[PDB]
């Protein structure tokens, strides 16, 4: 484990470090002031399919004061409409909060506010998600299945092994990986300058930009961290990245049912999930990605 | 040497031939495709089961391992393959079936964005990069031995295979092509972009075969409903 | 059975005040507050705490859905979070207190005794009866009060052996729920001391006087009749063991709710009456108001 | 006839002498420190309150220790009792075994005015409408004396087995010597409750007393109101 790169490849790398970091409250602490959950048919078949997406997809969720309190919430099976829309209001606060501290870590990034706004914005809505979950995935637990997230900490439910769910399923086989930071922010770098996001005008720009992204990660494996027992990690990590895109497209048709239902998506959410210029129809992501205060 | 590159050129040969004089001469530089596209996705879906068996070692997994992946991989398996094929033409994709359709035949048919998406995202960097058939039937062979497929006997040795064509493309692509670095890379690197095409083909067939009026033929419709499968349990036997 | 009918119509009498007042399930207990997301002022806090400590219990509540929260408290330490559980008890009690002052009012006896010692035998019995009534819900097994949607779990020193008997508030309600009273019995035990004659300010003390008297022989003939003889022999001995072990109970639960108060005023306007915090009908206002309408 | 009940009587009448004829005569109807005086006679009942117990049956063949919690937890109520009984031999105030009157301005003057006409309204009061007899004094004391509700007993289930014995007894009794009352024997023990309530308003006062200082303590009393070393109590219980 030796080390060794272009010059280019190591202030690339850096260059996301030190927007992840700069960007990235591991321990969540400006994330409050948010929601939380309370203290007609043959149509109704896509009712069914919303509460299957749910079924294996519950959390305990559990919040710690600064003391040594903990509130703990845990889920209500199911019986029902309208008792599933328990957290819904609390994630959409959670996302608002991930998805702009996702629009500053490439707010930030000067490949990335080089590209034209109309570009930016399509290259973060496609991506959105994507960033989200390799997000989560460096405050996932293994051996709990837990979202440790500072004061907040999204625990699991056993039901019979839910790795019948992808979704859950990538969190697990990510996690198994022991990614480095590095190549945590080059997977969202990589996701996040992906060329066919619908809406890549740059094309050429932008995929110019992932190939090196991608090489400089494969590099870093090849060069840092190369106990020879570590070939097939640019694998399994390529592994990731595709199937980080099955699950991106299974939970936008996730969404787009529940919103479909019942409507909860923030004015953001909208705007990165689609519910005539980008900008004046994005205007709170135009907004975000003009400002500097 | 164990996953031999050659023995894969060797299936990728076998099941698809060389392009064709016409196209070859003339050709780079109606009324519903959807039915023809189909068409040419059952067609070439007897063809994957006969290259899949060529693939060393495929044939010595389980019986129902086989299915699995096959199950799993077949839609952007065959969305390489058509890909590839789709860089002699100038424009648009050529279906096995020898048909050409044109993103005019695709706009109107409602598959515009996705068509685009293959060219301009497969088909335009294939060419761009000069993808070569040895390294497709290795992309491809990657793609097929999916480990992360539910129901695998063994998802370990799916997982040692997919190595040892990881590791064989490796070594090829270095040999035939030491100018080029990080070709190896951008090979992978059409994995997630292939994935994301492959999702949205899917999200196509299950919509015209929802409206009915898409004729659909019996292995296609055999990959499109739930596991069953009689027809790929059957060739895999043989 | 085998009791006069005078005696069988003032246990029907007090059985009705009791469903009449005391919901089993709480559903009326609303708007509740919850704990959210020198050396002689140093030896106070060191008591204070002592007194706590013995008493932590988790704040197990229920939602409608099914949805369960839970609040664990935080551990032993200095500054301000035992007061968090408090203004929470604070309410409780404005709902307990609120059910006992309509117990009496609707008792026939306690409607013709003159308000101000109707005021006053509340006073002496009011903490007296919450726990009588408390007792009700209280499950040795779990060590919990199932106050329908709400619980409070009893935490775990080691929970090997628990060994909070060495809190004698706790000790009753085991020592009592040992007993298994019937719903008769413990209304019973309620007028004993809710007319109990050595409540201070007392006027008419004849009449609680024999009146406590009268409920007392009831009891102590509904347990001759309706429970097997040689069983359930020594019983009222059992229950008299009680309503003594009450009066301790009322003696360190005052002397303690003094404590607190006084390093952190907390006390409901009705706390303060009942339990006389900074002539006899105008001293205590709202207790006043309570009674008579 | 495992708790005879004129065991208890013995036990009673060994400790305590009869209504002295002054009192008899003279008091009835038809300055020095108040509680200095009154821990004074407290200290000097603690000792006879040793030997009383001793002689109630089965006490001394418990543990030792478990003889020292029961009469550490009641000996407050046990001498409460005892000379509330002792006091309806008079009018208006209470007699201490030292043979101290003690009135409601000795009382008031001293701050124990409450607790004092407390006494007075709820034990004399009651005890001599009721006209207590000193067989169910001694019975009540001696259930008062077995509480099995104390921490530390080695066999709650013998104390406990004790009490049962005593209210058997005395239950046979009230019912013998009292049948023209009927709820006689339900009325004794409803003055439990209300001795203890006065018998811990007490301590509260005992404590407060020792807290200032200018209050003289004696040995027993003192080894009584300080959490267990005790020397006294537990030596006298082997003799
Ligand atoms: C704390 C970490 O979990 P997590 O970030 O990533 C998934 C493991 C997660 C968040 C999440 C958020 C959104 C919003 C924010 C866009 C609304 C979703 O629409 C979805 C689903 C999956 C329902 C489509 C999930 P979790 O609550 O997803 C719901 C199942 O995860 C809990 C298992
Ligand atoms: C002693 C602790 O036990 P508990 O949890 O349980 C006993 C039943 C409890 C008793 C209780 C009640 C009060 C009120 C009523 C005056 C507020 C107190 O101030 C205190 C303390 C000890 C803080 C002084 C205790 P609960 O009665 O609170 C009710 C308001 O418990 C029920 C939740």
């Amino acid at each position: 484990g030796v080390q060794g790169l272009t010059e280019e490849q190591r202030m690339m790398i850096r260059e996301l470090m030190d927007a992840q970091m700069k960007t990235f409250d591991t321990t969540f602490s400006h994330f409050k002031n948010f929601r939380l959950p309370g203290v007609s048919r043959e149509e109704a078949a896509k009712w069914s399919q919303v509460r299957k997406d749910l079924c294996s997809l519950k959390v305990s969720l559990q919040l710690r004061g600064e003391d040594g309190s903990v509130w703990n919430y845990k889920p209500p099976a199911d019986s029902g409409g309208k008792e599933i829309f328990s957290l819904l209001p609390h994630m959409a606060d959670m996302s608002t909060y991930m998805f702009k501290g996702i629009i500053s870590f490439a707010k930030v990034i000067s490949y990335f506010r080089d590209l034209p706004i109309e570009d930016q914005i399509s290259l973060l809505k496609g991506a959105a998600f994507e960033l989200c979950q390799l997000r989560f995935n460096t405050v996932f637990n293994a051996e709990t299945g837990t979202w440790e997230c500072g004061r907040l900490s999204y625990c699991l439910e056993d039901t019979a092994q839910l790795l019948l769910e992808p979704m859950l399923k990538f969190h697990y086989m990510l996690k198994k990986l022991q990614l480095h930071e590095e190549e945590y922010v080059l997977m969202q770098a990589i996701s996040l300058f992906s060329p066919d996001r619908p809406g890549v005008l740059q094309h050429r720009v932008v995929d110019q930009l992932q190939e090196q992204f991608a090489i400089t990660l494969k590099s870093y494996i090849e060069c840092n961290r190369p106990q020879p027992a570590h070939r097939f990690l640019f694998l399994k990590i390529m592994a990731m990245l595709t199937e980080l895109r099955s699950i991106n497209a299974q939970h936008t048709q996730r969404l787009l049912r529940i919103q479909d239902i019942h409507p909860f998506a923030t004015p953001l959410m909208q705007e990165l999930f689609g519910i005539s210029s980008l900008t004046e129809r994005h205007k709170i992501l135009h907004r975000l990605l003009q400002e500097g205060s | 040497e164990d996953m031999p590159v050659e023995r894969i050129l060797e299936a990728e040969l076998a099941v698809e031939p060389k392009t064709e004089t016409y196209v070859e001469a003339n050709m780079g530089l109606p009324n519903d495709p959807v039915t023809n596209i189909c068409q040419a996705a059952d067609k070439q879906l007897f063809t994957l089961v006969e290259w899949a068996k060529r693939i060393p070692h495929f044939s010595e997994l389980p019986l129902d391992d086989q299915v699995i992946l096959l199950r799993a991989g077949w839609n952007e398996l065959l969305i390489a393959s058509f890909s590839h094929r789709s860089i002699a033409v100038k424009d648009g994709i050529l279906l096995a079936t020898g048909l050409h359709v044109h993103r005019n035949s695709a706009h109107s048919a409602g598959v515009g964005a996705i068509f685009d998406r293959v060219l301009t995202e497969l088909v335009s960097k294939m060419r761009d990069m000069q993808m070569d058939k040895t390294e497709l039937g290795c992309l491809r062979a990657i793609v097929l031995f999916n480990p992360d497929s539910k129901g695998l006997s063994n998802p370990a040795e799916v997982e040692a295979l997919r190595e040892k064509v990881y590791a064989s493309l490796e070594a090829y692509c270095k040999h035939k092509y030491p100018e080029q670095p990080g070709r190896f890379a951008k090979l992978l690197l059409r994995l997630p972009a292939l994935r994301s095409i492959g999702l949205k083909c899917l999200e196509h067939l299950f919509f015209f075969k929802l409206i009915g009026d898409t004729p659909i033929d019996t292995f296609l419709m055999e990959m499109l409903e739930a596991p069953r499968h009689k027809i790929l349990h059957r060739l895999l036997q043989e």
